[PDB]
């Protein structure tokens, strides 16, 4: 039921999912041993992800934890990668996609700084880098990453180390 | 066989306090809390 619609590089939008994308691009301490050394994307393709079953499971829960928490959903747009990515779009976010190694317990991780999530495009730590040439710094093959509107709800902060 | 967010809450942010610009990560435990609604295809660049 998923269908994928370009966006124009003219078009506002684009423009404004990319510039989203390199404006939170970070160094990380591992000195790009996960996600590879830069300091910007080449941005081939931004495409809007449709399917009318799985917006409408999104917005279901969205409006239960919205009630919950009295009326606010604290949604946000944030970053994934995974290898999964291409599952994901199909059949939505799910257990399969859960880190049950993660800081914060195992849930679904997103990313405010589009380089953190670029991190787990080739899988935890980066795995062994692209499939064509095993390079976690691969500046050849394209990448995928997801922008997803995520609902929050009451978060609970815990400061990291 | 996956987790549960703590009582009365919905997700976690997990702030870093010691890299003061690197931004927060975020957990949720029910995968109907996000929606995929870009895909973004792209490269790294190599630093000149
Ligand atoms: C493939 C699974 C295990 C991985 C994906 C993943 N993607 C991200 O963008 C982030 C972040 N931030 C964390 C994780 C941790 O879980
Ligand atoms: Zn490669």
């Amino acid at each position: 039921g998923t269908i994928l619609i370009d966006l124009s590089p003219d078009d506002k939008e684009f423009q404004s999912v990319e510039e989203e994308m390199q404006s939170t691009v970070r160094e990380h301490r591992d000195g790009g041993h996960a996600g590879g050394i830069f300091n910007r994307y080449n941005i081939l393709k931004i495409q809007k992800v449709c399917n009318k079953k799985l917006w409408e499971r999104y917005t279901h829960r969205r409006k239960e934890v919205s009630e919950e928490n009295h009326n606010h959903a604290n949604e946000r747009m944030l970053f994934h990668g995974s290898p999964f990515v291409n599952a994901i779009i199909h059949k939505g976010f799910d257990e399969r996609h859960a880190y049950i190694g993660g800081m914060f317990g195992a849930g679904i991780y997103f990313a405010e700084n589009s380089s953190k999530s670029n991190q787990y495009v080739y899988g935890i730590g980066g795995g062994t880098g692209c499939p064509v040439h095993k390079d976690r710094s691969c500046y050849i093959c394209h990448r995928q990453l997801l922008f997803c509107r995520v609902t929050l709800g009451k978060s609970f902060l815990q400061f990291s180390a | 066989k996956m987790a549960h967010s703590p009582p009365g809450h919905h997700s976690v942010t997990g702030r870093p306090s010691v890299n003061g610009l690197a931004l927060a990560e975020y957990v949720i435990y029910r995968g109907e809390q996000a929606y995929p609604e870009y895909l973004i295809t792209y490269q790294i660049m190599r630093p000149e």
